[PDB]
């Protein structure tokens, strides 16, 4: 037998139903959410981190001259200079006046403490959801690891449960991503081959060991100082840092509907937003012919307590008379008031205690209790404290 | 080195089994045929036997075999199989019969004793699979290259293992023998029995190389006399009764695990194309069946699959965008039409 | 992105016995099929050795003298060579197909390394 | 599928239980009235009352190596190409991502090669290789494996060491006086698979897309323009002075 | 590695409005979020004690005041 089902997205509620033929007893079903993870699908483009500007020892002729040869190393700059007295800690490394010249060679290359100070740049698209649920049916508890997919239902005990596509294909992420010591951000990083002096991006290099990168930092040699020897060098500063130093807050902060960022694998937990379509396919032999449950008679209901809080505030004693004693399900039709259980205990001649949630300043409502229907009416008052630490557990009527 | 290889199966003895035709009916052989695979394109079959291969009672090419609890040794080249026709032995090794030999519906191996002819024939469906898209029953002396899977042609450990199980208690009519009076039960040297009776009340008598005999019985088909052993496992066999207690001392390997080879295929003799206005015509002359595959170059292909066995005339269309065919294993050939 | 790196090779007397290790690095969880292939000069490429899980394959000319390892956990596969022959001097590359990324976004099937060459002289 | 059988439990003359070894898709029996046989005579004494149990179950195969056919999903295609490019005559080969990014840099210049005109992909959602083909076909997804057709088996990979099967498999009433398990399953569904064997997309496909199976790929078919954006600089421009006129 | 930990915060309540009074011993971050399909994400740092007051709707509250994990509020009909 089919019957579908809508499910709020949001996990730590409890969500019960009731299956009803016209010919067996009702059935009851209770689902629990206990989290939910967006997983988007991303790849992986390059890595990036600080530089070390490489430099040759300075190349020293003494009346000659010299030529310069490529290394075709990641942005070389290589010069020669002329004009020089070279000095040394022991004396003078020439006696020529004029006409000694020095070769000054730079490069980069990835710095070595960066195997884990490493800033991952990302592009994703098409996020999947995936459900860990909860189910009671026929009071059979099962815990589930489920896709949400158009496809791939979970059997046990027979009953073939298949959760729909989501109402919405929202993601908070953006097109473009970066990751960094376990923080997400979205961040509009230039592309390969394309870097800029001075921005994140300077230096582009595939992999963490691709051992093949391009660099552009704008690096110029200068002319040394006469009396020494060196390879003044000048490059702008490190856009990696200067991106530390600017530091937008996190997605872990800003994104809306309060999601939960994780790192471990790339995902969004508890994004409460949307529904879930569920379909039951449940084999007949765990439906309950009506002669195996009892029956009530001439039962009433009674507020005793009324709260109309976030939780559960309103408690009804429902004195009824049965004729056998049996466990069976009550349900609400309405959503003018949430129960709290999914079953009471039921004896010969005793009162069933009831907890429920309702928004309703005057609530007046139907209990199908197994059998029948039963009037429920009363006034109710609001609550003492203005701010609570738990979310709402009943929606609001018009 | 490949007594290491052989070392796994010295651990272990043949075994009688029922076979349901002998040369003369229900039968119990040594030559019990467990299962059949025939999944290699060259007709390369794998029988699962009762015997064993290889092992003296190491020696080249041998069959080791069980009779009535004995251990006896034949020479290879004595047995034969057959489905349709003489099929060909390749090698042994175990429990393990590589043969080679073309389709049928079933399989008889028979081998002959100095007197007595031993046999069985078993009903499982052997096939014969052609490689390619040129059907034929008998690989061609010449032709092409392809890679199809046959079966190795040598041992080795792979990554494939079977289970052996400790042997059960074998019956055995010929131990107990009538005295004057009573019941002599003979176990063979160096071996131990058990005998259960019920001739007076319940027996059960663990005897060690000792002739006993017990009171109480007069008759000896009353009651049962077994035998013991504890090594020479066997395989898991569905024919035997199983021992006490977790049957479950290790695995083999199993060698002549499939690979992956170089294979001759036939060719088909060219077409001969005769070219009109927007039109071919294929002058056709098949050695054997073989399939024509076509196909256009626009959004749609209109594909047609075709299996021909005779000569034919078929008369194509062909348009700017582009045509495209395959006869027999040939290159794909694309034509491509022209204003005239 | 999966990519896989190569190591071992070189240079050695005819009958050495050489190791070649390829590993696999990236966004995966678990490797269904190492295999290993040779290219000698002016030839096309072709396989050598074929592992997967426990089953082990070998070509008709490299029997019993090529073995091969895999190492799930690691995700790595090491080809021990023994009593090399003049005719395998080629260059080796390792092969890793049907990646189960673990979402780990579904990406390309297969990957290749860069390769080692090796060499035995006479 | 390999069909196994454990070895008959036999307890003759007394009374017999299942043990559930939970293997996948496992059938535990047990029958009474058995006067079974052996080589040497018949087994055991007592007449009737005598109990086999015959347990049966189904692994995967020795053959699972090359011989195995493996189910893919596949979306959001991605193209490029390798070109030969020749502008003021410097000539290089190279492998560009046709994507509305990266960009190829040699000499100064840079070229972009736009995104595909058409997002048409010679796959269906679902495709199936096996032995270097590649077939569109709508393969029952895990779990919901149905006997005699494709998916009898499933196994999350080669050595998962965990599969789950429905074959079908129902244990028959013994012969009188025969040690042996009867046993009925249908026919695997992979060899019928192989017997329909439509033809492949190799020679099905439209606009003549060569696939070949290195990687899963296409190649050499005619769909479409790239869009080409070359960004030159000032310096390659020469004086027409300097030019034969 | 050992941070250090800031004072508690003094959280006062009112209809539909909540006052923080902070009193820090060193500069600290203070940011704060609402949980609707907007954030109107606010972050500020405070080196002086100082008192701040805020609206929060049904849609949900929540602020990281230090290191102190994140803490989260709801507001009802009264």
């Amino acid at each position: 037998y089919e019957h579908a089902t809508t499910m709020p997205s949001q996990a730590g509620i409890s969500y019960n139903t009731i299956v009803n033929r016209a010919g067996y007893a009702p059935l009851p079903i209770s689902i629990t959410p206990t989290k939910i993870k967006l997983i988007p699908t991303v790849n992986l483009e390059y890595v990036t981190c600080h530089y070390k500007t490489g430099m040759d020892s300075p190349a020293i002729k003494c009346c000659g001259s010299q030529e310069c040869t490529p290394t075709y190393r990641p942005d070389e700059q290589c010069k020669v200079f002329t004009g020089v007295y070279p000095f040394m800690w022991g004396g003078a490394y020439c006696f020529c006046d004029t006409e000694n010249t020095q070769v000054s060679k730079a490069y980069v290359m990835k710095s070595d403490d960066c195997l884990a100070d490493h800033a991952e740049a990302y592009k994703a698209h098409t996020a999947s959801v995936q459900a860990f649920l909860n189910i009671t049916v026929g009071e059979h508890s099962i815990v589930t690891t489920v896709y949400v997919n158009g496809e791939t239902p979970v059997n046990f005990n027979g009953v073939k449960i298949t959760a729909g596509p989501l109402s919405t294909a929202w993601t908070p992420f953006d097109r473009k991503i970066v990751q960094y010591a376990g923080e997400i951000y979205n961040y509009d990083f230039p592309e390969y081959g394309a870097g800029q002096p001075g921005a994140f991006g300077d230096i582009q290099s595939r992999t963490v060991s691709s051992s093949d990168l391009y660099a552009n930092t704008n690096l110029v040699l200068q002319r040394p100082k006469a009396g020494a020897i060196h390879v003044p060098y000048t490059q702008a500063p490190s856009g990696f840092e200067q991106w530390k130093k600017d530091k937008a807050p996190s997605l872990k902060f800003t994104a809306p509907f309060g999601c939960e960022i994780y790192t471990n694998p790339i995902r969004a937990e508890n994004c409460a937003v949307g529904s879930i379509p569920l379909a039951f396919d449940i084999p007949d032999a765990l439906f309950t012919r009506v002669s195996e449950t009892p029956t009530l008679s001439a039962a009433e209901c009674t507020l005793n307590e009324c709260v109309y809080s976030s939780d559960f505030g309103g408690i009804a004693t429902v004195k009824y008379s049965a004729s056998k004693s049996g466990k069976c399900a009550v349900h609400v039709p309405s959503g003018t008031a949430t129960l709290k259980e999914a079953a009471v205990e039921l004896t010969e001649q005793g009162s069933a205690t009831i907890h429920f949630s309702t928004a309703n300043i005057h609530p007046e409502f139907r209990l199908q209790i197994c059998t029948s229907y039963v009037t429920c009416k009363g006034d109710c008052h609001p609550p003492k404290d203005h701010i609570v630490t738990h979310p709402q557990y009943h929606a609001q009527t018009f | 080195s490949t007594e290491e290889l052989f070392n796994e199966y010295k651990l272990t003895r043949p075994y009688m089994a029922r076979c349901i035709r002998c040369a003369v009916g229900s039968c119990h052989s040594p030559i019990a045929i467990e299962a059949v695979k025939s999944d290699g394109h060259d007709g390369y079959v794998r029988l699962q036997t009762s015997s064993q291969y290889g092992l003296d009672s190491l020696k080249g090419r041998t069959m080791r075999y069980d009779m009535h609890g004995t251990i006896k040794e034949i020479p290879l080249h004595q047995v034969s199989l057959y489905t349709s026709r003489p099929c060909h032995i390749v090698d042994g090794h175990g429990y393990f019969l590589l043969a080679r030999c073309p389709a049928g519906d079933s399989i008889t191996m028979e081998f002959k004793k100095d007197s007595v002819r031993h046999s069985c024939s078993v009903p499982y469906e052997v096939k014969f699979n052609p490689v390619g898209r040129e059907l034929y029953t008998h690989p061609p002396e010449h032709g092409v290259e392809q890679a199809c899977q046959v079966y190795a042609h040598d041992a080795q450990n792979r990554g494939a293992y079977v289970e052996m199980h400790l042997p059960g208690s074998e019956v055995d009519s010929s131990l107990v023998s009538l005295s004057g009076s009573s019941v002599t039960v003979t176990p063979p040297d160096g071996t131990s029995a058990l005998v259960e009776c019920e001739c007076g009340g319940t027996k059960i008598s663990e005897t060690i190389n000792k002739t006993k005999q017990f009171s109480q019985c007069t008759k000896k088909e009353q009651c049962r006399a077994y035998r013991l052993q504890n090594d020479k496992w066997v395989y898991n066999s569905d024919k035997l009764p199983k021992a006490a207690g977790a049957t479950l001392k290790g695995k083999l390997h199993v060698p002549f695990l499939l690979a992956d080879g170089k294979c001759t295929v036939p060719l088909a003799p060219e077409p001969m194309i005769t070219f009109g206005f927007r039109s071919v015509s294929l002058k056709l002359h098949p050695k054997n069946p073989t399939y024509l595959i076509t196909r256009q170059l626009a959004d749609e292909p209109h594909y047609t699959h075709e299996l021909i066995s005779e000569p034919a005339v078929r008369n194509f269309t062909v348009t700017e965008k582009g045509w495209e065919f395959v006869w027999g294993n040939h290159p794909p050939k694309r034509f491509w039409a022209q204003e005239t | 992105e999966v990519q896989l790196q190569a190591s071992g090779g070189g240079l050695v007397q005819a009958g050495g016995s050489l190791r070649l290790s390829c590993a696999a690095s990236g966004s995966i969880v678990s490797i269904n099929v190492m295999a290993w292939y040779r290219q000698s000069p002016g030839k096309e490429r072709e396989l050598v050795a074929k592992s997967s899980g426990p089953f082990t394959l070998y070509a008709d000319s490299v029997k019993g003298r090529f073995t091969i390892s895999n190492d799930a956990a690691k995700n790595t596969v090491d080809l021990q060579m023994n009593s090399l022959k003049p005719e395998d001097t080629a260059v080796y590359y390792c092969n890793a197909e049907g990646l189960r990324y673990p979402s780990g976004t579904y990406g390309p099937s297969a990957v290749w390394g860069q390769g080692t060459q090796v060499t035995v002289s006479s």
